[PDB]
Order: structure tokens, then C-alpha cells, then sequence
């Protein structure tokens, strides 16, 4: 009856220290709809962050797009938190440049 | 190429949280172009894309009328779905609906769509011939024999015969620009070692639209499906998408593995292997 | 575009 959202994190660019850029965190099929997603850096809520219009799939399945626009760095790090009725714990993905 | 045009309807009650918010988002091919939301301050079609703003006034009244008027026909379909489940009055539920024509180069009729669906499931659906319908359970029976007295299949198949494509033709050429150019994926492959004798290779395909793509990885011209790992595609926030298909391989051997790419934004399939 | 319609469960 319920379903367990995807995650993904990555960047709209390739990665580039200094250079600024998007980070993006896709989540999707899940359902229902209602869900909490934040982006994190070093393990802040950034402020500010924007995200997609509702949508969903083939399967009714939901998914949306949270990004915001950062500049990374190599001592900087960022995370995905996603909180849904299927997750008793919020989930925590942390960006990874390669993937 | 190929077109097609979608409407997305998403009806959601909220117990003790006011009436049930409806909302709507119509899509050409990959493109949302415009969007309802019964909650905005000023609840009113949107547009979505550049190429939309340049409908007359009376567009936009038309169909914000419409979305208006759907707002209550399904805020009361929510309310009947639950008489025909015995539901109680506590709990949230979703009605979902998604309709909309496909279109040849020729831009004419290929197939036609209206399904809905009850709390993720399938409730009912018109048949690909446009006269017919499709209930779930006995519940979507008792909406389909209204449908079918209310003679509503016959409206659908006029419009998605008649209008559907009629608009769907002139946002094609207002939105030429972007809706009718597709971008190849920029390919490339990284190489990772997992192991002292494994290594991960990854091909990448980013920056294209529409999101159809093909990636494939071949060992010795052998199709490795049910040993390579592929990522559902994902949205890179500037109207293009990204996808990548892994694949582990033995240390010394990466020479056997090519990725091959298919995408209606390359003339020819693509190929190419770790480039050391 | 939308077609009008309604179509009542």
C-alpha cells in the first residue's frame, strides 16, 4: 500500500572545487506523497532550498527535485535527508562526486 | 519525432486539515508546461515554460475554469471512493489521474490515455479504443456504468481526437525551439578499482533530453543485463537528465567491456570502452 | 489544452 522513496544526490555539473554549481537530491518512487527532504552541509539544514513540481510516474509512483546552489570544496561535505511514513528513521545519503 | 502530451491530476484529502488539495501539470514529452494548485493564494493555471505565456487571455480563464471546476468534481469522487471502499472518514487518500495523446512525426493520432487510480492502485481506465473502459474491482464498476450512461467515453475520444492534438500541434511549434531539438548525452567512462583483482566501470550520459535513453554494457559483445547495475535516470535541474550503467570487472580485462548508448539525439549508437 | 468533461465517480 506504501512505498519506499529512492534517493540520489549528486551535482547538475561535474564537480569543481571553487567553481559554484547545483546540488540535487531526487527522490522518487514513493507513496504516498507527503515527504520531508533536506539538504545538508556538514550536517546543517541549508536555508532556502527549492524543489519541483509534484509529479509522478507510469506506476503512480511519486518523485520530486530538491535542489540549491552551492559552490563546493574538498574539506565541505553534503547530504540528502529523506523522512517518509516508510522510514521510522530519517535516511541520510551523503554526496559522493562519483555517482 | 514522436510527441506526446500529458495531464498529471493529483487529488489529496487531509483529514481535520481542510478540504482535499487538488493539482494539476501538463507535460509535453518531458516538459511541464503548465500547473493548478487549489492552494496557491490566487489558485489559477500557471505558466511553466517560455513558450506557453503567448496564449490569449482567454486561455488562460478557459482552463483555470476547468481545473476549478475539477477541483470539486474530484474533492466529491474522493468522498464517493469512500462509500464504495466502507473507508473511514479519518484516514487520507489519493486519487490520481493521467491522461493525454501520442503523436507520430506526422503529428497525427497514435494512441490516446485516461487511467485512474485510488490510493496508488488502478481503479479505471478508457481502453486503447478510445470507447471502452477498464474497472479494477466492483467499486470502479459502479463508476463505469455512470461513465457509460453519462456518455464519457465519447467525449474523451472527441477531444483526444480533436482538441488533444490540435494544441498539442501548436505547442510544438511555439516550443520548436526546445521541444522539438533533442541533445545528445556527453558520454564517458570512469575507471575505479574495488579490489586488488576487481574494478568498477562506470558509463556516464549526461546533459541530453528527452529522458529515453538506452546504456548497455557488453562483454565480448555479450549483453551484461542481468549483471550490470543502472540507476534510474535522474534530472539534472537544467531541463536535461543524467544516467549511468555500472559494471564490476575483473582486473586486466576492461578491454573485453564496452558500453553502448542510445539516444534519439545521436544519429548513430554509440560505443566506447575506459580510455586509460 | 483540457477538455472540459466531467466525469463524476
Amino acid at each position: 500500500i506504501q512505498r519506499t522513496p529512492k534517493i540520489q544526490v549528486y551535482s547538475r555539473h561535474p564537480a569543481e572545487n571553487g567553481k559554484s554549481n547545483f546540488l540535487n537530491c531526487y527522490v522518487s518512487g514513493f507513496h504516498p506523497s507527503d515527504i520531508e527532504v533536506d539538504l545538508l552541509k556538514n550536517g546543517e539544514r541549508i536555508e532556502k532550498v527549492e524543489h519541483s513540481d509534484l509529479s509522478f510516474s507510469k506506476d503512480w509512483s511519486f518523485y520530486l527535485l530538491y535542489y540549491t546552489e552551492f559552490t563546493p570544496t574538498e574539506k565541505d561535505e553534503y547530504a540528502c535527508r529523506v523522512n517518509h511514513v516508510t522510514l521510522s528513521q530519517p535516511k541520510i545519503v551523503k554526496w559522493d562526486r562519483d555517482m | 519525432g514522436s510527441h506526446s502530451m500529458r495531464y498529471f491530476y493529483t487529488a489529496m484529502s487531509r483529514p481535520g486539515r481542510g478540504e482535499p488539495r487538488f493539482i494539476t501539470v501538463g507535460y509535453v514529452d518531458d516538459t511541464l508546461f503548465v500547473r493548478f494548485d487549489s492552494d496557491a493564494t490566487s489558485p489559477r493555471k500557471e505558466p511553466r515554460a517560455p513558450w506557453i505565456e503567448q496564449e490569449g487571455p482567454e486561455y488562460w480563464d478557459r482552463e483555470t475554469q476547468i481545473s476549478k471546476t475539477n477541483t470539486q468534481t474530484y474533492r466529491e469522487n474522493l468522498r464517493t471512493a469512500l462509500r464504495y471502499y466502507n473507508q473511514s472518514e479519518a484516514g487520507s487518500h489519493i486519487i490520481q489521474r493521467m491522461y493525454g495523446c501520442d503523436v507520430g512525426p506526422d503529428g497525427r493520432l497514435l494512441r490516446g490515455y485516461d487511467q485512474d487510480a485510488y490510493d496508488g492502485k488502478d481503479y479505471i481506465a478508457l481502453n486503447e479504443d478510445l470507447s471502452s473502459w477498464t474497472a479494477a474491482d466492483t467499486a470502479a464498476q459502479i463508476t463505469q456504468r455512470k461513465w457509460e450512461a453519462a456518455r464519457v467515453a465519447e467525449q474523451l475520444r472527441a477531444y483526444l481526437e480533436g482538441l488533444c492534438v490540435e494544441s498539442l500541434r501548436r505547442y510544438l511549434e511555439n516550443g520548436k525551439e526546445t521541444l522539438q531539438r533533442a541533445d545528445p548525452p556527453k558520454t564517458h567512462v570512469t575507471h575505479h578499482p574495488i579490489s586488488d583483482h576487481e574494478v568498477t566501470l562506470r558509463c556516464w550520459a549526461l546533459g541530453f533530453y528527452p529522458a529515453e535513453i538506452t546504456l548497455t554494457w557488453q562483454r565480448d559483445g555479450e549483453d551484461q543485463t542481468q549483471d550490470t547495475e543502472l540507476v534510474e535516470t535522474r534530472p539534472a535541474g537544467d531541463r536535461t537528465f543524467q544516467k549511468w550503467a555500472a559494471v564490476v570487472v575483473p582486473s586486466g580485462e576492461e578491454q573485453r567491456y564496452t558500453c553502448h548508448v542510445q539516444h534519439e539525439g545521436l544519429p548513430k549508437p554509440l560505443t566506447l570502452r575506459w580510455e586509460p | 489544452e483540457e477538455p472540459t468533461v466531467i466525469k463524476k465517480y
